[PDB]
Order: structure tokens, then C-alpha cells, then sequence
């Protein structure tokens, strides 16, 4: 690994200078290297693996959707213009899937094994969720429901740790069960799942409000709000 | 594509 | 180069998928496998080179700022904190000088002794001066001289060219003078030749308007207000 | 930094 010779703590300062710099590629390599050196990480630090991952994959989402627009019209009276765009869009789609199985194979090796508190175990196996759900948006294969249903039970083990060891209104249960939603509706065909969720996550942590300081109902509000967001597209 | 919210950095 | 066995015209059409994809670093690799096949770069396809590396350069120039900020407030009663925000800027430094040395590669071998045309030409050497004046920002040893004075040299060569070849209203030649200006007042610490400069290229510039079409006075005052600006905030 | 105007793409 590149990183080998850097110091842990080098990396990771190293990681919040990318950030600040905008440097997400970097930022991601950087905590690559963090969590080889094997030790576990901090909520601070997880949250900097996920951030910097978040930035990379969704850069290549947002171009792969352009590309495949692309495509798609020029299968619909279209002129053909030959093999360029199937191959540029089959480049940015083999990229974002290396960065997904970098993802996935850092939790695998060996974040979720050794994460034993429920923070960092439901944080772990909702990005590993999250990473089969972006592989599965462009999945068109064989193995589509196979990696359909590696992000349903990657997320489906995050919830009911969720439920069982947090409150209706900790932000990395409302931000799984956000996500999860968002599986259910636009990856599963499960709309009303996802209606379902989305719902009832936030009647539950508007009932737990009560109990925050003014700061942490700051975090939870902010979550509640993009449930309802998507509650307001979706009905 | 109409992105729905997803958590953290709106990214895409 | 790994560009070598893609068709030229594949390269170009590559170029403007990566570009509506806002994936600038693939959009400049395809300009480059581009020039590189030796054939002289139509007007569009000159502009293409110029978006896609003036995107990549200005994505390292603005972590470039970002992180010597930090580095300097660190060299100011504050706290000692390691080689880490000088090694991490000296990577984006490094990466940021590659850059500017393939385009100024790629201009010398051999966009410009090829180019005969005024607008060709022009434009090349205000590139010329563009990539050595992005080098002059960063540059703090015993070549910052020479590097400044090769930036003088390309847009003095533009300047004389545009003035012999183009109407005071071209829109590259405005260009041009716009980005001298700016080279005189951040580069050269010549901030009255800058204030000059902007305000003849400004008024040469309104008295030609008359001559122009709807559509080419657009182009021709779009730049005319960033002379504008600039004179705004120098005076 | 202020940046001052320059030709093109306000890329940084
Ligand atoms: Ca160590
Ligand atoms: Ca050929
Ligand atoms: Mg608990
Ligand atoms: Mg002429």
C-alpha cells in the first residue's frame, strides 16, 4: 500500500486537509491507509472514510447517470455515432465499481469484524449497504439480485441492531433507515416499504425529541427533514 | 434522474 | 500513450462526453491522446484542450491556496503540528507543476511551431503564458524569475500577433490581454501596467462594437465585463 | 486569496 510508510495520525491529518482542500480522492486514499494499519477507528475517523468514500462514488454516479442518459437517446431516429459512448460509460462504470469493491472490502477486511459497539457496527454494515446499493444502480447482469439482496441484508443486520441498541432518534439510525428507504423505493420496487420506513422512522424520533439537548435535536432534525423530503416526492 | 435524499454529502 | 490505439476523432468525441460528464481530468487524457496524434486541433477542438486542463489546473490551484493558507497561519503562538501541511501542499505542488509541464509539453511539441494562423497561434502562446504563470504562482526558488519572465515572453509574442492580426473586439485577443493584465498586477507586481492594459483593451474594444453581429458583440462584451470587474476592484 | 478575473472556465 502507498500509505504503508505514513504514520496513522499522518494520515489522518493528512485526510482533514484534503477535506478542507476539496481533495476527495486524496481524502479516501489517506483513510485507506488509516484503517490498513489495522487498529479500529474513531467515530471521528469513520466519519472521515465515509465522507471521503461518499465524495469519490458520487462524483462517478453523477457522471454515469449523464453517460447513461446519453446512451439510452441514442438507442431510441437516433444516428448512430458508434462504440465511443457504450465505452466511455462502461470506463466510468468499471471506475465507480473498483471504488465500490475498495469500499466493501475494507469493511470486510476487517472493520465489521472487529466493530462490537453498535455506533460503529451499524455504521459499518450501512455503508456496506450503501456500497452494494451503488453498485446495484448499475448492475444489469446475472448477478443483479444477488448484489440486490447483499445491500438489503447488509441493511437489514444495521437495522435491527439499530432498533435494538440506539434511540428512534440517533443520527446513524435515522441516516440508515433514510437510506434503506430510499433501497426499498428506487432499488427494490418496494415504494410502499419504502413509504412505510420513511414514515414511521420519523413519527418515532419526533416522539424521542423531547429527551435531546438543543444540539443533538439539531442532528436529528436535520435527518428527520430528509425523510420528509422524500415522504413529500414519494406522496 | 430525480435523486431521492440520501444521507450525508449530496455528493452526486 | 495509453491514448495511442483510440481513433483521433473517438478521442474528440470522448472529450465532449467526459466534458458534459464534468469528469475533467478524463476530458484533458483525451485531448492529450488527441494532440499527440500530430494533426493541428480545429478551433472547437483547441478550445476543448484549453477547458479540460484550464478545469484540472484550477481544481489543483484553488487546494494549492487552501492548503499554503494553512501552512502559513502555521508559521505564525501556534502550535507545532509536524512536516504534515508542508508535505501534503508539496503534493498538490508537485501534481499542479505535472500539470502545467504536459500542456506546456504539448505546446511545444508541437502545437505551436505548427500553428501559422493568427487564432491559432494566439491562442497557443496565451497558453504558454496561462501554464508558466500558473507555475510563476507556486514557484519560490531560483528559477521564479526565469519562470515569470518565460510567461512575459509567451503573451508579449500573443500580444504583438493580436494587435497585427485581430480585430480589437476578437475574442481571443481580449482573452489574452485580460489574462496579461492579470499577470501584471499578481505576477509581476506591476499593478499601473495592469490598469493600463485592461483599460485600452476596454475602450479599443467598445469602438469596434459598431462592426459586430448580434452574436459576436455577445461574445466580445461577455469578456469585456471581466476586464471590467477587474478594473473595478483595482481602482 | 482574491482571485481576479481571468479568461474561461472560474475553476478554482
Ligand atoms: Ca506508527
Ligand atoms: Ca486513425
Ligand atoms: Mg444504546
Ligand atoms: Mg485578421
Amino acid at each position: 500500500g502507498a500509505m504503508g510508510s505514513m504514520e496513522r495520525a499522518s494520515l489522518i491529518q493528512k485526510a482533514k486537509l484534503a477535506e478542507q482542500a476539496e481533495r476527495y480522492e486524496d481524502m479516501a486514499a489517506f483513510m485507506k491507509g488509516a484503517v490498513e494499519k489495522g487498529e479500529e477507528l474513531s467515530c471521528e475517523e469513520r466519519n472521515l472514510l465515509s465522507v471521503a468514500y461518499k465524495n469519490v462514488v458520487g462524483g462517478q454516479r453523477a457522471a454515469w447517470r449523464v453517460l447513461s442518459s446519453i446512451e439510452q437517446k441514442s438507442n431510441e431516429g437516433s444516428e448512430e455515432k458508434g462504440p465511443e459512448v457504450r465505452e466511455y460509460r462502461e470506463k466510468v462504470e468499471t471506475e465507480l465499481q473498483g471504488v465500490c469493491d475498495t469500499v466493501l472490502g475494507l469493511l470486510d477486511s476487517h472493520l465489521i469484524k472487529e466493530a462490537g459497539d453498535a455506533e460503529s457496527r451499524v455504521f459499518y454494515l450501512k455503508m456496506k449497504g450503501d456500497y452494494y446499493r451503488y453498485l446495484a444502480e448499475v448492475a444489469t447482469g446475472d448477478d443483479k439480485k444477488r448484489i440486490i439482496d447483499s445491500a438489503r441484508s447488509a441493511y437489514q443486520e444495521a437495522m435491527d441492531i439499530s432498533k435494538k441498541e440506539m434511540p428512534p432518534t440517533n443520527p446513524i439510525r435515522l441516516g440508515l433507515a433514510l437510506n434503506f428507504s430510499v433501497f426499498h423505493y428506487e432499488i427494490a420496487n418496494s415504494p410502499e416499504e419504502a413509504i412505510s420506513l420513511a414514515k414511521t422512522t420519523f413519527d418515532e424520533a419526533m416522539a424521542d425529541l423531547h429527551t435531546l439537548s438543543e444540539d443533538s435535536y439539531k442532528d436529528s432534525t436535520l435527518i428527520m427533514q430528509l425523510l420528509r423530503d422524500n415522504l413529500t416526492l414519494w406522496t | 434522474k430525480l435523486m431521492f435524499k440520501t444521507e450525508g454529502p449530496d455528493s452526486d
